[PDB]
């Protein structure tokens, strides 16, 4: 199947509603890519809001904002999956699972652009 | 390749 924008979102919808703690590593690795690709569909301005929401929902302290925002920033600017590969190599499986699930559940509810002019205009078009 | 940041600590 073609990885269109719609397919990408439907794939995210689907995996957001799964318990991924027992899935094989090959699929977990692919989910990391999904999070990376999906992160890049947010404007740069929305990454702090992504971080703040991640912290709030996961019950993390403000001292965790630096590393969490860094993950989102470095995925957003990732070239050739270099940073993505580093996360896979250097984090334990439990950390990856928790970050991935957290992201997939927040990503579909946050706006992907921040300009009021963009948001207000697009709302007039929604059925 | 690079050096990843630390994973989030739950507490």
């Amino acid at each position: 199947p073609k990885i269109t924008l719609l397919t990408l979102i439907k794939t995210a919808e689907h995996w957001a509603r799964q318990d991924i703690r027992t899935i094989e590593d090959s699929k977990l690795r692919a989910l990391l890519t999904l999070c990376a690709v999906m992160t890049r569909k947010f404007s740069k301005s929305q990454l702090s809001l992504l971080c703040e929401t991640h912290l709030r929902r996961e019950g993390l302290g403000q001292d965790q904002a630096e590393p969490v925002l860094e993950v989102y920033q470095r995925l957003h600017s990732d070239k050739g999956g270099s940073f993505e590969a580093a996360l896979w190599q250097q984090w334990d499986r439990q950390s990856l699972i928790m970050f991935i699930t957290a992201f997939l559940n927040i990503a579909l509810q946050l706006p992907c652009e921040s300009s009021a002019v963009v948001v207000s205009g697009l709302r007039t078009l929604v059925p | 390749p690079t050096v990843a940041p630390p994973a989030p600590v739950y507490r």
